[PDB]
C-alpha cells in the first residue's frame, strides 16, 4: 500500500518539474525525504542519475532497464535493496557511483556487483576495522574503475586498494585526522596517475607514496609534513606535473625540487616557510608556483630563471622587498601581489605582455605610477584596485583598462 | 452513477489550475486514468490540447461544442465512441489526432469521417495479419492529412501511404528495428517537406529520397548508416537545409558534402567519426554544426570560414586545444565544449558575443580566463562549469557574471 | 416549476456575464443545451442576436415581443414553436434567420409566413431519396429577402433555388467535396452581384458565370482548379472585380488575365504557380493580393508597374529579396513575407513609413536596415518581428520603438 500510495503521490509529471541537472553535469532526480522509490521513476528514460538521499529500505525493480541513458548514482543515507535483473542491468550500464553511509547499513554489498564501474565516491564513515571489509575487497570485481575517493576515516589502507592497483587512475581520501598507515598497499600501486591524500595526519611524506612509480598529480593537502627530503628518487616519477602541498606546515623547500624536470603544478600557499629559496628558482620548467598567505620574506634574485612561470601567486604574504629579477619574466599571466607588505610598485612592468591578473588590494601604497597604464593585457575588472585608488589614476589610464 | 460522480468531483477551478502547456505553446489538460471524461473538462473553452490517456470506453459528450479552442486530440489507449452532434463538430474543428493502440481494434473507426484533421500519429502496430493496412485503409477518406507519423514496426511500407502522399508533407516511420523495402515507392509522394525516418535499421540510404526534390529536413535517425556515400547525388535535393544524419554508425564524412552548399544543420552527433574532411568545411550556411559524442580528436581552423555557425557543440570529444580560428566566427551562441578534453580555453572567446551558453564542466580545464566575462549576454545559467573554475575568474569579474546571474 | 427553475439559475447578471460579440459586431447570447427556453433572456431588451443551439422542447412566448435589437435567430437544431403574437412582432423586426437542421426534422414551419425579413441562412443535407429538393418549396412568400446562403452538399443544382433567387442579392454555394451541376442554369440569376463556390471541386469553369453583369465577386476556392483556360471566356464580363481561385493547383496563370482592368483584389495564394508574368501585372490597381504558399522563385518585374495596391502576400515561396520592383509602390500597408528565403531587406523599404504589419515568420533576414529606424510610425505591435531580429536595432531605436509603443 505505501508503494501504491507514493506511485499515486508522484505521478510522472511531478518528477519531470523535479529534474535537474547535477555536479558531474548529468541529469540527476534528487530524490530526497522519502520511503521508497515510486514506480513513475522509470518512465523518465531520459534520466542519467539519481540521487536518492535518505530513502532507506528500498527494493529496485527490474523497470530501470528502461533507464538506458542512466550512468549514475548517488545514494546518501539509503539501505537500498535492488531485484536480479536490475543488478544485471546496473551491471552492463552503470559508469559512476556515489554511496555516504552515516550508518553500515547505508552502503549496500550490491553496489560492488557490478564491473562497468569507472568512477567511485566512497563518502562517509567508515569504522576502524577496514581490513575486515569484504564489500570493500569486491572493488576487483570492477574492471574499469579509475576514479575513488573515499571521504572516511581510512586509517590502514586497504588490500581492496591493492586489487585495483593498475586500473585505477584517481584516488583520493579525506581520512579526517587519521594516520595513513600500512604503506605496502600504496607502494602496489602502479598505473596510479592521481593521488589525492587530503588531511591523512601524514607526518611527513610516506614512503609508499614515494614508492609510486607512474604518478602525475600528488595533493598531500592538510597533511602536516616535516620536510621534502627524499627527493632524490622523485626523477622515477618524470610523467609527474602536478605537485599539491598547500595548506601545510613546511618551512624550507631545499635544492632537490631539482630531481623532476617535468613539474609544472607547484603548490606552496599557506605554509611556514619564512625565506623563498633560490635554488627553488632555479627550476625553470615550472609554470605555476602558489605561495599565498606564506611567511615569506623576500625573493632572491634567482627568479629570473623562472620564465616559463604563468602563475606565482605570492599574496597575503610577508614580501617587503621585490627585486626586479622577477619582472624580466614575461610569460607571469596570473600574478597576485595583494595584501603583501610591499611598499612601492615598479615601474618596469610593460614587458610583462602576458598579464592579466594584477591584485594589489590592502597593500600600502602612496601614489599609482602611469606606467600602470604600459600593461596589455591588463583589464579594469582584472586589475582589483580600490575605488579611492581607482580615482588616482588620469582618465586616458583609467580608459586603458576601463574600455575593454 | 460513477460517470455521473466523475463530472461532479473533477471541479472547473481544479481543472484550470490543472492546465498546462505545451511544446507548442498550446494550453492542456492530460487526462490519465480516469474511469470516464468529466463533463467540466468539456465544459471549459479556452483549453486547446486534451489528452485522453488511459480511459476504458468513454463516449464523447456533444458538449465539445463550449470547447472551441480545442484543435489537439490526443488519444493514448483509449477506446473512444462518438456521438453525431460531436462527430460533426470534430469534422469541422478537430485538426491533430495522435492514436496509441495496442490492438488494431482499439482505434476508433470514425477518425475516417474526419476532414479538417491534417497531423496524424498512428503509433502502434497497423501492421497484423489481413489487418496490415486495411484497417487504415479508411485514410483515403482523410484528405487534408499532412503529418503521418507511424510508430508501428512497419515490415514494408503501405501502399495507402503511395495513394495519400500527393498531399503529406511529412512521413515519420519508427519502426523501433525493423528495415524498410522502400522499392522506390517515395516517387508519387511529391509533396513532402520533412522526412523522419528514425530507428528504422536500414543500414543504407534508399533513393526513394533521392528520386524526390521537394524535401527540406532529412532525418535519418539510429538508421544504422555505416556508409553515407550517396551523398554525392544530394546536390539534385535543391532544397534541402537540416541533414540529421545522427545516432547512426557513422564513421567518415565523404568530400562531397562540399557540394551540399544548402545545409543550414548538420546534426552528426552520436556517429563514430574520428576525422572532419576540409571540404565538409566549405559549405558557409552551416549554423547548428553538432557533432558531439563523436571520435573527433582536432578541430580544424577553416571553422572560421563557417560564420553563420551559431552552436558549436563538439560535447564528448577527443579535442584537446581549440584553436583561435574557432573564434573567428563571432555568431557562436551556444559553444558546447563539456565533457572534453580541452586544456585551455584560448582568451579570444572575448571578441565573441553572441555567446549565450557556454558549457566547459567536464573538461580538462585548468583555469577560467578572465576573457570569458567580456562575453556580455552570458550568465551564470549559460556559464555552466565547475565552482572552482568559477573561483578563478576575478571577484570583480566574478561580480559581473554573478550580476549577470542577478541582473 | 421547470422554467421557474431555469429562470432562477440564469439571472439577468449571469446572461450578461455570457453576452459576447460575433463576426458581425452583434450583441450575441450563446444558449447551448437546455431543457427549456429563460424568460430573462427575454427580459435583455440590448440582445440583437438571440442564438439558440441544440435547445429542445422550444416555446417561445410573448416576451420575445420585449427583444428592442432583435434582427438575428440563430436557432441550430431547434424546433421553434411560435405563437400568434410572438408571430406578428417577427412579422416586423426579425431580419436574419439561420437554421441548422437534421433534414426535415429540425426544420421551423413558420418562417414561411415571415416576409419582412431581410437575410437567410440555411445547412443540413437536402437530396434525399424520392424528395429531391422538396422540402425548400415553401420560401416564395419572403419578398424582403436579400442575402441567402447555403452548406447543404448539393450533388446537384436544385431547380427551386434558381427559381427561388429571383430577388437575391448575395448567394455562396458549399458543397464540401461534391460536383455542382450547374448546367448553365443560372443565366436566369442576373441579379447576382456575390457568387461564392466553395469547395465546388468543378475544375472547370461553369459558361453561364460570363453571362451577369452584376457579379463583383467570383469566389472558386478549394475547387482543385489545375489550368484555368476558362478566363479567355471571362473577358466578356466588365463587373468582376476580384477573383478568388486560391487554395487550389494552378500551375500557370495565362497571359489573357492581364486584360481584365475591373480586378481589384487576386486571393491566389496556397496555389501552384511558379512564376508569375510581368504581363499579368499591367493591371496596376490590384489593392488587395494574396499570393501566399506558392512557388515564386522571384519577384518579377510589373510589381513595378503595379501603384494601386495595399498589400502583396509573398508568404513561403522561394523570393530572396525586396527588388525595386516591390520598391515602385508607394501605397503597401502590409507586408505577408513570412517563413520565406528573403535573403534581405534592402534600403527603401526604410521609406514605408505607412507600414502597418510586416510578416518575417521565419524569414533567413541578416539584420533588420537602419532605414528601419527611420520610420517610428511602425511599433513593435505593429510589426510583426522576430525576436532576435528586432533585438539587433540601435539601443535608442529600440526604446524609441517600446516607446511608441507605450506612447
Amino acid at each position: 500500500l505505501k508503494q501504491l500510495n507514493l506511485n499515486n503521490e508522484w505521478t510522472p509529471d511531478k518528477l519531470r518539474q523535479k529534474l535537474q541537472t547535477n555536479a558531474h553535469n548529468r541529469l540527476e532526480l534528487p530524490l530526497i525525504m522519502l520511503s521508497g522509490l515510486p514506480d513513475t521513476v522509470f518512465e523518465i528514460t531520459e534520466l542519467q542519475s539519481l540521487k536518492l538521499e535518505i530513502i532507506k529500505n528500498v527494493m529496485i525493480p527490474a523497470t530501470i532497464a528502461q533507464l538506458d541513458n542512466l550512468q549514475e548514482l548517488c545514494l546518501h543515507q539509503c539501505s537500498v535493496k535492488i531485484h536480479s535483473a536490475a543488478l544485471s542491468f546496473l551491471k552492463e550500464n552503470l559508469k559512476v557511483l556515489s554511496v555516504k553511509f552515516d550508518d553500515m547499513r547505508e552502503l549496500p554489498p550490491w553496489m560492488y556487483g557490478l564491473r562497468n564501474l569507472e568512477e567511485l565516491y566512497l563518502v562517509g564513515s567508515l569504522s576502524h576495522d577496514i581490513s575486515k571489509n569484504v564489500t570493500l575487497e569486491s572493488l576487483r570485481d570492477l574492471k574499469s574503475l579509475k576514479i575513488l575517493s573515499i571521504k572516511s576515516n581510512v586509517s590502514k589502507i586497504p588490500q581492496a586498494v591493492v586489487d585495483v592497483s593498475s586500473h585505477l587512475q584517481k584516488m583520493c581520501v579525506h581520512n579526517d585526522g587519521t594516520k595513513l598507515v600500512m604503506l605496502n598497499n600504496l607502494k602496489k600501486m602502479t598505473n596510479l596517475t592521481e593521488l589525492e591524500l587530503v588531511h591523512c595526519d601524514l607526518e611527513r611524506i610516506p614512503h609508499a607514496v614515494f614508492s609510486l612509480l607512474s604518478l602525475q598529480e600528488l595533493d598531500l593537502k592538510e597533511n602536516n609534513l616535516k620536510s621534502i627530503e627524499e627527493i632524490v628518487s622523485f626523477q622515477h616519477l618524470r610523467k609527474l606535473t602536478v605537485l599539491k602541498l598547500w595548506y601545510n606546515s613546511i618551512a624550507y623547500i631545499p635544492e632537490h625540487i631539482k630531481k623532476l624536470t617535468s613539474l609544472e603544478r607547484l603548490f606552496f600557499s599557506h605554509n611556514k616557510v619564512e625565506v623563498l629559496p633560490s635554488h627553488l628558482f632555479l627550476c625553470n620548467k615550472i609554470r605555476y608556483l602558489d605561495l599565498s598567505y606564506n611567511d615569506i620574506r623576500f625573493i632572491p634574485p634567482e627568479i629570473g630563471v623562472l620564465q616559463s612561470l604563468q602563475y606565482f601567486s605570492i599574496t597575503c604574504n610577508k614580501v617587503e622587498s621585490l627585486p626586479d629579477e622577477l619582472y624580466f619574466c614575461k610569460k607571469l599571466k596570473t600574478l597576485k601581489i595583494g595584501k603583501n607588505s610591499l611598499s612601492v610598485l615598479s615601474p618596469k612592468i610593460g614587458n610583462l605582455l602576458f598579464l592579466s591578473y594584477l591584485d594589489i588590494k590592502g597593500n600600502h601604497f602612496e601614489v599609482l605610477p602611469p606606467e600602470l597604464g604600459d600593461c596589455r593585457a591588463l583589464k579594469r575588472a582584472g586589475l582589483v584596485v580600490e575605488d579611492a585608488l581607482f580615482e588616482t589614476l588620469p582618465s586616458d589610464v583609467r580608459e586603458q583598462m576601463k574600455a575593454d | 452513477l460513477r460517470q455521473l460522480n466523475l463530472n461532479n468531483e473533477w471541479t472547473l477551478d481544479k481543472l484550470r489550475q490543472r492546465l498546462t502547456k505545451n511544446a507548442q505553446d498550446k494550453l492542456e489538460l492530460h487526462l490519465f486514468m480516469l474511469s470516464g471524461i468529466p463533463d467540466t473538462v468539456f465544459d471549459l473553452v479556452e483549453l486547446e490540447v486534451l489528452k485522453l490517456e488511459l480511459i476504458p470506453d468513454v463516449t464523447i459528450p456533444p458538449s465539445i461544442a463550449q470547447l472551441t479552442g480545442l484543435k489537439e486530440l490526443w488519444l493514448y489507449h483509449t477506446a473512444a465512441k462518438i456521438e453525431a452532434p460531436a462527430l460533426a463538430f470534430l469534422r469541422e474543428n478537430l485538426r491533430a489526432l495522435h492514436i496509441k493502440f495496442t490492438d488494431i481494434k482499439e482505434i476508433p473507426l470514425w477518425i475516417y469521417s474526419l476532414k479538417t484533421l491534417e497531423e496524424l500519429h498512428l503509433t502502434g502496430n497497423l501492421s497484423a495479419e489481413n489487418n496490415r493496412y486495411i484497417v487504415i485503409d479508411g485514410l483515403r477518406e482523410l484528405k487534408r492529412l499532412k503529418v503521418l507519423r507511424l510508430k508501428s514496426n512497419l515490415s514494408k511500407l503501405p501502399q495507402v501511404v503511395t495513394d495519400v502522399g500527393v498531399h503529406l508533407q511529412k512521413l515519420s516511420i519508427n519502426n523501433e528495428g525493423t528495415k524498410l523495402i522502400v522499392l522506390n515507392s517515395l516517387k508519387k509522394m511529391v509533396n513532402l517537406t520533412e522526412l523522419e525516418l528514425i530507428r528504422c535499421d536500414l543500414e543504407r540510404i534508399p533513393h526513394s529520397i533521392f528520386s524526390l526534390h521537394n524535401l527540406q529536413e532529412i532525418d535519418l535517425k539510429d538508421n544504422n548508416l555505416k556508409t553515407i556515400e550517396e551523398i554525392i547525388s544530394f546536390q539534385h535535393l535543391h532544397r534541402l537545409t537540416c541533414l540529421k544524419l545522427w545516432y547512426n554508425h557513422i564513421a567518415y564524412i565523404p568530400i562531397q558534402i562540399g557540394n551540399l552548399t544548402n545545409l543550414e544543420r548538420l546534426y552528426l552527433n552520436r556517429n563514430k567519426i574520428e576525422k572532419i574532411p576540409t571540404q565538409l568545411f566549405y559549405c558557409r550556411k552551416l549554423r547548428y554544426l553538432d557533432l558531439s559524442h563523436n571520435n573527433l580528436t582536432f578541430l580544424p581552423a577553416d571553422i572560421g570560414l563557417l560564420q553563420n555557425l551559431q552552436n558549436l557543440a563538439v560535447t564528448a570529444n577527443r579535442i584537446e586545444a581549440l584553436p583561435p580560428e574557432l573564434f573567428q566566427c563571432r555568431k557562436l551562441r551556444a559553444l558546447h565544449l563539456g565533457n572534453n578534453v580541452l586544456q585551455s580555453l584560448p582568451s579570444r572567446v572575448g571578441e565573441l558575443t553572441n555567446l549565450t551558453q557556454i558549457e566547459l564542466r567536464g573538461n580538462r580545464l585548468e583555469c577560467l580566463p578572465v576573457e570569458l566575462g567580456e562575453c556580455p549576454l552570458l550568465k551564470r545559467s549559460g556559464l555552466v562549469v565547475e565552482e572552482d573554475l568559477f573561483s578563478t575568474l576575478p571577484p570583480e569579474v566574478k561580480e559581473r557574471l554573478w550580476r549577470a546571474d542577478k541582473e
